[PDB]
C-alpha cells in the first residue's frame, strides 16, 4: 500500500518513496469574511470576523 | 453526501481532473471540456439549493 484514501475519495496519507516513513495532508486552512458595522452616519469604524 | 460524491462524474468529458486536461491537452479542446465540467457543477449546485 502507497497512499491512503478517504470517504469522498481524496487523498490523505502518502508513503514516502525514499524513505519508509508516513505522512498525513490535510488542506491548509480557508475560510469566509465577515464584516461587521454600524450605520454610516454613526462611524466608519469596523470589525472583521474569519 | 450526494452533492460530495457528484464531483467524480465526468459529465460526458474524459476525464474529473483538470491538472491531467490543462497539461496533457490543448487550450482549445480544454475551453469545451472546463465548460462541460462547469455546466454539469453549476447545475448540481442549483438542485442542491
Ligand atoms: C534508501 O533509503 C534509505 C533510508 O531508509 C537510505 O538509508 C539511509 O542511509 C543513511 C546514510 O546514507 C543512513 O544515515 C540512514 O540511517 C539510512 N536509513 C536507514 C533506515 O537505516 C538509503 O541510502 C537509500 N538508498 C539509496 C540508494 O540512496
Amino acid at each position: 500500500q502507497q497512499f491512503g484514501r478517504d470517504i469522498a475519495d481524496t487523498t490523505d496519507a502518502v508513503r514516502d518513496p525514499q524513505t519508509l516513513e508516513i505522512l498525513d495532508i490535510t488542506p491548509c486552512s480557508f475560510g469566509g469574511v465577515s464584516v461587521i458595522t454600524p450605520g454610516t452616519n454613526t462611524s466608519n469604524q469596523v470589525a472583521v470576523l474569519y | 453526501n450526494t452533492l460530495v460524491k457528484q464531483l467524480s462524474s465526468k459529465f460526458g468529458a474524459i476525464s474529473s481532473v483538470l491538472n491531467d486536461i490543462f497539461s496533457r491537452l490543448d487550450p482549445p479542446e480544454a475551453e469545451v471540456q472546463i465548460d462541460r465540467l462547469i455546466t454539469g457543477r453549476l447545475q448540481s449546485l442549483q438542485t442542491y439549493v
